[PDB]
């Protein structure tokens, strides 16, 4: 009996094009398909209707893309769904999918991070879709005071403006000092609101900056040497600072600060630098707790203050958040799947980092189980392990440690996780693993995707092809097949990494056959892979002058701009003295992909409890005419 | 540091600001600039931005109602007109 | 300004997309210059002291500078319209010198302070003309006149409501000073009503299998049909 | 008390009743600018009466000149019943008007007379005046309304700044425009949007106020820049004022700077001195 | 006609039954008459006791037709005519009803036509005791069902000022349907509460026309506060 399947993202987005994968297993000849999307509840037709024919020449694969309105009928609380229906001649296959009213992303850029009462706040809004592309939309912009009460509300439209809305707000002389806020959102999505803060305060731009960098990005408890902190201070124009410094330490509990009056020093700043050391004695004297193992978990903060010999300027710096851990490293299996395959190899995505949160470079890791099996941590701070699994259905427990030399075992880090077996339809023990050579992928290179199969030869000859799909930023980038002749336990897929996969992308591969006794079985597998996060195109701004010397106040200089063609570039020059009092809320490409990545329709790093779980955990809805459909998704965001 | 005769200068407002008046002005023989005064207003005040005539110095960013602005010329120059203008009711200084 | 300008660029391609460039710093320095630093605001009629620091970053060359503070009717220094309050000092190589200046803001508003300085036997000079606010002597107060509540039909009449507001006291107001009155309006929900829906956990019995004759069939079909209908609107298939 | 000499009251008698109630504005010694939808091809000259200066009698007209591009029924195909694009028309009287303390013309855009009104140099181009009268901001204008047989001024704001789009898209709530695909098709560039709640609560135009002059009071002078065309929500029903007006009750007008070529041609023999440009 | 949004309903069957009621079982008066009463007199709900059989039955069948009007508008061409006939009938006798039940079921039938105004609308509202229930002395099935029809009528008339008391009475009575002869009560009590979850407002009319005039100013300062533009700080400064 034929089998008409359908695959769509777990959550459909409005004002966008969602891919819809059509398939048939097996049937013959041409089979017309009429896709019709209704709302919900009620069959209020019609949102979007598409048509296509499945020709055996294309191995029976459809490729239709519909655009869901938008629509003003989608207006508080609860959620909204649409009845995605697909007719395959006579057999009708329908499945309701969750809808995200979201229109796209909004990024707000302010010229400065801090303003003085009387000046004007120059800020622009970028209107881009879920693919980070210029789009004309209607946006509501509000400006709330430090008391979170809107004082100004507008409703601009990036239509015919290339997704760039230049704006400004005059700050009255008599204004309430504090942390103001600029909130914005699409008119079609009042629930999805973006925000950017800016401080309003009476201040004056200093003449120099003060940096405080400890010898280590953390602090070892039993370290008798103590906490050595470097005091580097130089003018805003490069030259060094000659003066005196006033440094003081303190312990920071849970949202609490206990200053240490005893740890006060006065180190002279000669040649634009200084040196201060916090004796381990004073540190313990601060708290009224004899045991030093009680300080494990807390943090330290440094408060320095440089003053010139002329007494004309005085800058105050601070370095808070100094982890006092016992191990200079940490371990996280957040990138490691929580499901394994009985008998098949289980890969681990160890994520070793530093006490502060920065990735660790070259860190030997191993599992309590087998020795010798080690892998030096790469640059991004990710290791590659691969332990073996038993055919048993017993939950898998892994304990990865750090065999870092020059460090005792009592000063190492450890973390234990747990994986659950992959349920098989009818206990036929038919699994599928997707091993990928863990390397820092870069747009333009090539990737090798492996397809490891596990099953008896009773039905291994029926497996003649796989079906891989590319998940990217909550959509279907590409979908194809992977030929396979009976006898091949492992095949390779020549995948070409482009500039689209950025930042990350998921890969789901499944195979269908008739095992047991006329029973239709479906087995899938997913894998999350990260790519070098970078600009889609390119944009560099260097000097146009022939090097030479430094410019003179009131001189012309050539400003070379190497950007993309047909692209609009918006500039903004800011004195570094501004970042001295506040360097937060700075628009960075890292933060852009950060928002996009934390919006994927997928949650599980890979694999699931079953076949219908692999799709749902990856961001796809597989539904056939035989009866095998994926789990229902109601909540917009990911569980927990 | 100084503009000779027949010297040209151009004005250009920032993003989100409208430029009214003459964008390009040339120093004439009568020791004055051609065209009108260049003003960059955003149009957010009750009254339009009074602007800052070439050679003067305006003190007051607020253009609300009843608000006022003061002007001051450079050393060696005589201020002609009003040194203080108040935004009167009806959108007019 | 003598400092490092951090230029930031942001491209918006209709093809590629959005991408912010890396900060490009531009250092702007000068061999000899003046760093005039003034407070955010100074009280009128109060004698303060501004510090003008003259920097000399010449590797090995002392400078004979003659700094001067220009006269200004808005301030009261030792410099008049006929006298020039100026000193003659020698700044050592690779160092700086602070030149004290005592003044007295005579009138409020945003005033202007300017200092120039030239070196001897050289073609080098510099000047700084910055501004500082002059806050009127006294204290910043904010007498709350009244806080009325607006809601016709309840405290109104014929649909309209009149509310008079007496002028502020300002009895102890500083002589010769301005003051504004900030009237402020704001709505306030008011967002109420809307009743709760019956929990689906209480409807785990309306799922009856339709059966019987021409009448009994409908009787057994009703509890199921209307049940699903109510659960589709309340979206309570979660707890059910 | 009659501080609106330019103000004109138009009435068109039709079978059964009709009494089409519109208003115009004296622009010359013969012509009186007004709306175009207030009249039809069927309406003759003997059925159209115009009264100015508050005179009890009715002036006999000669011919009503409609705009060459006026077609209210040129959008029924797209499902658009109403289309007030280029909603302007002149009314050449049969007799010459003797100007008094009750009758007086009003400044029209791009004229040697308006140039002096704005106190701008004679070398002022038409483009310069449009930047002066209609800047890219929240313009402060006003129109004449009739309440209890008494003329009264209504200060409003022209949404020509960044609040322009917000005021235009509200044309969807208008009767018949509830099913329009692209809202930018019913609101041509020949429209000036007014009324609303931001920045202030601007008074709305009534049915009898239709064809009324959109004046900008500057330099103690009155300059007409628009003509009352149509409104989103009818707030006048010959009883009382709505009072409970929606936040989308906008009012649209006709920018004279867009219909200049038509005005300059029809008023070539009125000594108004229109600029070339 | 309600399960059309859940499963596949043959138009030939749905509209077929509608055409039969119209052409066959409907007199020139627009009244529907019962010829073969169902064996189960408990599934008919409040039609068991027939003090006003004509008004009740005609209203019941009428409502069913209007719920399938959007569907059988293509096939059945005499539907609009039939709907009007029954309407003219109910409106001519609505001022003579005695039972609170009949008033509710007939009121909702006229509400769908918007023909429930004036005296008729006044009677429908006053009938409800304590302004929250259309109860009749005896049984429970006849009470909950009646109030349900009235609730759907209030929501149809968009009178959400009288709805809260009613909806509150149903929820505070806790009737999860099911049981003997609960065919009508169940299908109606959940149909009304489900329809209520869609038509349920969120607040109250927020439209303040606050206009303040200052002695030192000619024109007034008019501001309107709507639900959308609420919690907005609209300030006005005055140096005087
Ligand atoms: C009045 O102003 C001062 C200065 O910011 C502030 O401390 C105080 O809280 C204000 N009072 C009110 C009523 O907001």
């Amino acid at each position: 009996s034929p089998m008409y399947s359908i695959i769509t993202p777990n959550i459909l987005r409005l004002e966008s094009e969602e891919t819809m994968v059509l398939e048939a297993h097996d049937a013959q000849g041409d089979v017309p398909v009429t896709v019709t999307v209704h709302d919900f509840p009620g069959k209020k037709l019609v949102l979007s209707s598409e048509k296509t024919v499945l020709t055996p020449a294309t191995n029976h694969m459809g490729n239709v893309t519909f655009t869901i309105p938008a629509n003003r009928e989608f207006k508080k609380g609860r959620n909204k769904f649409v009845t995605v229906q697909a007719t395959f001649g006579t057999q009708v296959v329908e499945k309701v999918v969750l809808v995200s009213l979201q229109s796209g992303y909004l990024f707000i850029q302010t010229d400065k991070t801090i303003y003085t009462p009387g000046s004007t706040v120059l800020y622009r809004i970028f209107t881009v879709n879920h693919k980070l592309l210029p789009v004309g939309r209607t946006v509501m912009v509000n400006i709330e005071n430090p008391e979170g009460i809107p004082v100004k509300q507008d409703s601009l439209s990036s239509q015919n403006q290339l997704g760039v809305l230049p704006l400004s707000w005059d700050i009255p002389e008599l204004v309430n000092m504090g942390q103001w806020k600029i909130r914005a959102y699409y008119e079609n999505s009042p629930q999805q609101v973006f925000s950017t803060e800016f401080e309003v305060k009476e201040y004056v731009l200093p003449s120099f900056e003060v940096i405080v960098e400890p010898t280590e990005k953390f602090y070892y408890i039993y370290n008798e040497k103590g906490l050595e902190v470097t005091i580097t201070a130089r003018f805003l124009y490069g030259k060094k600072v000659e003066g005196t410094a006033f440094v003081i330490f303190g312990i920071q509990d849970g949202e609490q600060r206990i200053s240490l009056p005893e740890s006060l020093k006065r180190i002279p700043i000669e040649d634009g630098s200084g040196e201060v050391v916090l004796s381990r004695k004073v540190l313990l004297d601060g708290v009224q707790n004899p045991r030093a193992e009680d300080l494990v978990g807390k943090s330290l903060y440094v408060s320095a203050t440089v003053i010139l010999h002329s007494g004309s300027d005085m800058v105050q710096a601070e370095r808070s958040g100094i982890p006092i851990v016992t191990s200079p490293y940490q371990i996280h299996f957040t990138k490691t799947p929580k499901y394994f395959k009985p008998g098949m190899p289980f890969d681990l995505m160890v994520f070793v980092t530093n006490p502060d949160g920065s990735p660790a470079y070259r860190v030997p890791v191993a599992v309590q189980g087998e020795d010798t099996v080690q892998s030096l941590t790469q640059g991004d701070g990710v290791a590659k392990l691969s332990i073996n699994t038993h055919p048993s259905q017993k939950p898998l427990s892994i304990t990865v440690r750090t065999k870092k030399q020059e460090l005792s075992e009592a000063e190492q880090a450890t973390r234990t996780m747990q994986a659950l077996p992959y349920s098989t339809v009818g206990n036929s023990n038919n699994y599928l693993h997707l091993s990928v050579l863990r390397t820092e992928l870069r747009p333009g290179e090539t990737l090798n995707v492996n397809f490891l199969l596990r099953m008896d030869r009773a039905h291994e000859a029926k497996i003649r092809y796989y079906t891989y799909l590319i998940m990217n930023k909550g959509r279907l980038l590409k979908a194809g097949r992977q030929v396979r002749e009976p006898g091949q336990d492992l095949v390779v897929l020549p995948l070409s990494i482009t500039t689209d996969f950025i930042p990350s992308f998921r890969l789901v591969a499944y195979y269908t056959l008739i095992g047991a006794s006329g029973q239709r079985e479906v087995v899938a597998d997913s894998v999350w892979v990260d790519v070098k996060d970078s600009c889609v195109g390119s944009l560099v701004v260097k000097s146009g002058q022939s090097e030479d010397r430094q410019p003179v106040p009131g001189q012309q200089m050539t400003l070379k701009i190497e950007g993309d063609h047909g692209a609009r570039v918006v500039l903004v020059a800011v004195d570094k003295g501004v970042f001295v009092l506040n360097k937060k809320n700075k628009l960075t490409q890292s933060k852009i992909w950060d928002v996009v990545e934390k919006a994927d329709i997928g949650c599980t790093p890979g694999s699931g409890k079953d076949y219908a779980g692999v799709f749902s955990d990856a961001g796809l809805t597989f539904t056939s005419s035989s009866g095998q459909q994926t789990a229902q998704r109601a909540e917009l965001q990911c569980p927990q | 540091p100084y503009y000779n005769v027949s010297d040209e200068i151009s004005f250009h407002c920032y993003d989100g600001y409208t430029l009214r008046g003459s964008a390009n002005r040339t120093c004439q023989v009568n020791g004055r600039w051609s065209g009108q005064t260049a003003i960059c207003d955003n149009g957010a005040g009750y009254c339009s931005n009074p602007g800052i005539p070439i050679g003067t110095r305006k003190v007051g960013s607020q253009y609300r109602l009843e608000d006022s602005v003061t002007y001051h010329c450079s050393r060696g120059l005589t201020l002609r007109g009003s040194q203080r203008r108040t935004c009167q009711e009806g959108g007019s200084w | 300004s003598i400092t490092t300008w951090e230029i930031l660029a942001v491209s918006m391609s209709d093809k590629k997309g959005i991408c912010v460039a890396d900060p490009f710093e531009v250092t702007v320095m000068q061999d000899f210059f003046i760093d005039l630093r003034l407070p955010y605001s100074v009280v009128r009629n109060e004698q303060v002291e501004i510090r003008a620091v003259l920097y000399n970053y010449r590797q090995n060359q002392e400078l004979k500078v003659r700094v001067e503070l220009l006269h200004n009717p808005a301030f009261c220094s030792l410099a008049t319209t006929k006298r020039r309050h100026q000193q003659t000092v020698t700044i050592p190589p690779k160092s700086s010198l602070s030149v004290p200046y005592v003044i007295v803001p005579l009138k409020t508003g945003l005033q202007e302070v300017e200092v120039k300085a030239a070196v001897y036997h050289h073609f080098i000079s510099d000047g700084v003309r910055k501004s500082l606010k002059v806050v009127p002597e006294g204290i910043r107060m904010n007498k709350t006149v009244a806080v009325r509540t607006l809601d016709p039909e309840r405290l109104g009449r014929e649909g309209v409501q009149k509310e008079d507001i007496p002028p502020a006291d300002l009895s102890d107001q500083v002589p010769d000073t301005e003051s504004e009155t900030r009237i402020l309006l704001q709505g306030t929900p008011v967002a109420q009503m809307t009743e709760d829906a019956v929990d689906a956990e209480r409807l785990k019995h309306l799922i009856v299998t339709p059966s019987g004759c021409g009448e009994e069939n409908m009787i057994g079909m009703t509890p199921t049909v209307i049940a699903v209908h109510y659960l589709d609107e309340t979206e309570q298939w979660e707890k059910f | 008390y009659h501080k609106q000499p330019w103000q004109a009251k138009i009435s068109v008698i039709r079978p059964s009743k009709g009494h089409e109630s519109c208003m115009g504005a004296v622009v010359s010694e013969y012509f009186v600018l007004t709306a175009a939808h207030c009249f039809t091809v069927d309406d003759k000259e003997h059925s159209i009466k115009v009264s100015v200066g508050g005179e009890k009698r009715d002036l006999e007209i000669e011919v009503v000149l409609f705009h060459p591009n006026y077609n209210i029924n040129g959008k029924k195909e797209a499902g658009i019943p109403e289309f007030y694009d280029y909603d302007v028309a002149l009314i050449k009287l049969k007799n010459k008007l003797k100007y008094g303390q009750t009758i007086r013309p009003i400044c029209l855009p791009c004229t040697e007379g308006t140039t002096r009104a704005l106190r701008l140099p004679p070398t002022t181009t038409c483009q310069q005046q449009k930047e002066e009268l209609l800047p890219a901001q929240d313009i402060k204008a006003l129109f004449v309304s009739e309440e209890e047989k008494k003329l009264t001024r209504k200060e409003v704001y022209i949404k020509n700044g960044d609040k322009k789009g917000s005021c235009e898209r509200d044309a969807q709530y208008a009767p018949g425009y509830d099913k329009v695909k692209d809202i930018s098709e019913v609101v041509t560039p020949r429209f000036l949007c007014t009324g609303g709640v931001s920045p202030y609560a601007d008074p709305n135009t009534c049915r009898g106020d239709s064809g009324g002059p959109l004046i900008v009071h500057k330099r103690s002078r009155f300059i007409q820049v628009g003509v009352i065309s149509w409104g989103v929500v009818d707030v006048c029903k010959n009883q009382k004022r709505q009072k409970q007006v929606p936040a989308h009750a906008r009012d649209f007008h006709i920018n004279l700077f867009q219909v200049l070529p038509w005005l300059k041609e029809k008023l070539q023999d009125e000594d108004l001195g229109f600029l070339a440009a | 006609s309600l399960a059309v949004n859940l499963i596949a309903i043959d138009s030939q069957v749905l509209c077929g039954a509608v055409k039969w009621l119209i052409l066959e079982k409907q007199k020139p008066d627009g009244v529907f008459q019962e010829d073969a009463p169902v064996i189960h007199q408990e599934m008919i709900g409040g039609l068991r006791n027939n003090n006003e059989k004509d008004m009740a039955l005609t209203a019941f069948v009428l409502i069913s037709l209007q719920e399938a009007k959007d569907i059988c508008e293509e096939q059945v061409n005499s539907l609009p005519g039939s709907i009007t006939k029954a309407g003219d009938f109910l409106e001519a006798n609505y001022m003579n009803l005695q039972r609170s039940y009949t008033v509710a079921i007939a009121g909702y039938a006229l509400a769908q036509m918007g023909r429930l105004k004036g005296p008729l609308l006044n009677k429908f509202l006053t009938t409800a005791k304590d302004k929250n229930r259309w109860e009749d002395p005896g049984k429970q099935l006849y009470n909950v069902e009646a109030t349900s029809y009235a609730l759907l009528a209030l929501l149809q008339l968009k009178d959400f000022d009288f709805v809260p008391p009613v909806v509150r009475w149903l929820n505070e009575q806790r009737y999860y349907g099911g049981g003997y002869g609960s065919t009508q009560a169940t299908f109606m009590v959940f149909q009304a509460l489900a329809q209520y979850q869609k038509d349920a407002p969120d607040h109250q009319e927020l439209n303040l026309d606050v206009s303040l005039q200052l002695p030192s100013r000619s024109s007034k300062i008019t501001h309107r506060i709507h639900w959308e533009s609420a919690s907005l700080l609209r300030s006005e400064e005055t140096k005087e």
